[PDB]
């Protein structure tokens, strides 16, 4: 299926990697602290990302889940977080939520 | 650990020249 790549060089992820985490679609306008609006999609891998800080769980779209930053592994733009369960109980235990801006083609 | 912070992305940094080359890169 389609890949989806860095916008700014490599491939991150596939279509077929697509799922609703949350009943809001795919993807969808999420807002962060500082009022910076990221289109997030979530899929369940990627590749080609290097993660930068620990995981956290503040402000995080998604609860029970901590983000961990996540960028190009050849430009190290930014493309988006890992998430990653903070309790067994949770499925996914992990997913990626992909910023809509850093990839290309532009869905 | 990693004080220098970047508001776009919740990225952190312990060297201030790592977040300025980050900042760089949302450029
Ligand atoms: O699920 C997600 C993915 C990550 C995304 N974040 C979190 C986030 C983003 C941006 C900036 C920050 C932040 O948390 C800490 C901090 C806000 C609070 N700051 C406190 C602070 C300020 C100055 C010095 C030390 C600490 C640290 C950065 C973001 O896009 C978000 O809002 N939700
Ligand atoms: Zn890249
Ligand atoms: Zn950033």
């Amino acid at each position: 299926s389609t890949s989806l790549s860095c916008k700014q060089c490599t491939e991150i992820t596939t279509k077929n990697e697509i799922f609703s985490l949350s009943l809001s679609g795919p993807m969808a306008a999420y807002v962060n602290p500082h009022g910076y609006v990221h289109e997030t999609l979530t899929v369940y891998k990627a590749s080609n990302l290097n993660l930068i800080g620990r995981p956290s769980t503040e402000h995080s779209w998604f609860p029970g889940y901590a983000w961990t930053v996540a960028q190009c592994k050849i430009c190290a733009s930014h493309i988006g977080w890992k998430f990653t369960a903070t309790k067994k109980d949770m499925s996914p235990q992990k997913f990626w939520g992909l910023t809509r801006s850093a990839l290309l083609p532009t869905i | 650990e990693r004080p220098f912070h970047c508001n776009q992305c919740g990225a952190s940094f312990t060297q201030k020249g790592n977040l300025l080359r980050h900042i760089k890169l949302h450029s």
